[PDB]
């Protein structure tokens, strides 16, 4: 779940 | 007015936010692009995608948001996007003669008059408050921030980083508008203004002329699609 959120959170 | 740990505090929200602008390809196809309903939704479904990618952006950035629960950092990002985004298109809506252009896509976008007429009673609504830039990002903040969304975990977390959210805000509303006494209170009743458009937006969702679309995939995520 939330892969791309993620992904642009730990950026 | 202002204390050295509310001046680094602010400065810190400041330096995140005004990287946070609109990209100019994008509002060149205000100016630019055929005008139909179609080519209309499209783009403000590209404006919409951007309010998630700069939100997302200075949601990242925010005091205290890294030392959150992963879960409640995602529950917050979700559970704040609607309100941030309408937000975030009223101040750049209010703050060329462009708006006009605007306004006429949005209401010849097939979306029907009972979504878009509370959106610009919203714009008029939190456009005669005069607000500062200061004064929309700590708000920005302090809806990202709300610890009354679904799934949150750890709700005293949050409250203690909106706390001095608030406490800046209210410093700022006496500093930027000392003649307005009421004026903090009055940025208050905005955003119980802004949090009816959670129920506009689900609507929406749903609605024929919304739901026959495909958003792009950060709209998707963010939206629970
Ligand atoms: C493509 O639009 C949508 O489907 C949509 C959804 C499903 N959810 C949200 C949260 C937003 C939304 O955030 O609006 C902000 C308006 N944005 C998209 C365009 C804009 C940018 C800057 C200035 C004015 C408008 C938009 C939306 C919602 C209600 C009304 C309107 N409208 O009046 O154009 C749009």
């Amino acid at each position: 779940e939330n892969a791309l959120l993620r992904y642009l959170l730990d950026k | 007015e202002l204390t050295p740990d509310q001046q680094t505090l602010l400065h810190f929200i400041m330096d995140s936010y005004n990287k946070q602008r609109m990209p100019q390809e994008i509002t060149n196809k205000i100016l630019k692009e055929e005008f139909s309903a179609e080519e209309n939704f499209l783009i403000l479904t590209e404006m919409a995608t951007n309010h998630v990618q700069v939100l997302v952006e200075f949601t990242k950035k925010l005091p205290g948001f890294q030392t959150l629960d992963h879960e409640d950092q995602i529950a917050l990002l979700k559970g704040s996007a609607v309100e941030a985004m309408f937000l975030r298109s009223a101040e750049i809506f209010n703050k060329s003669g462009h708006s006009d252009l605007l306004e006429e896509r949005i209401r010849n976008s097939g979306i029907s008059d009972e979504y878009i007429t509370p959106m610009f009673s919203f714009y008029k609504s939190i456009g005669e408050l005069k607000m500062t830039q200061e004064e929309y990002a700590l708000l920005t903040a302090i809806v990202i921030l709300s610890p009354d969304r679904q799934y949150i975990k750890d709700r005293e977390a949050v409250e203690k980083l909106q706390e001095p959210l608030l406490d800046v805000l209210q410093k700022l509303c006496k500093i930027h508008q000392p003649e307005n006494p009421q004026h903090f209170a009055c940025l208050l009743g905005r955003l119980t203004e802004l949090r009816t458009f959670n129920h506009h937006h689900a609507e929406m969702l749903m609605s024929w002329r919304v739901n026959d679309h495909k958003f792009t995939p950060l709209l998707c995520e963010i939206w629970d699609v």
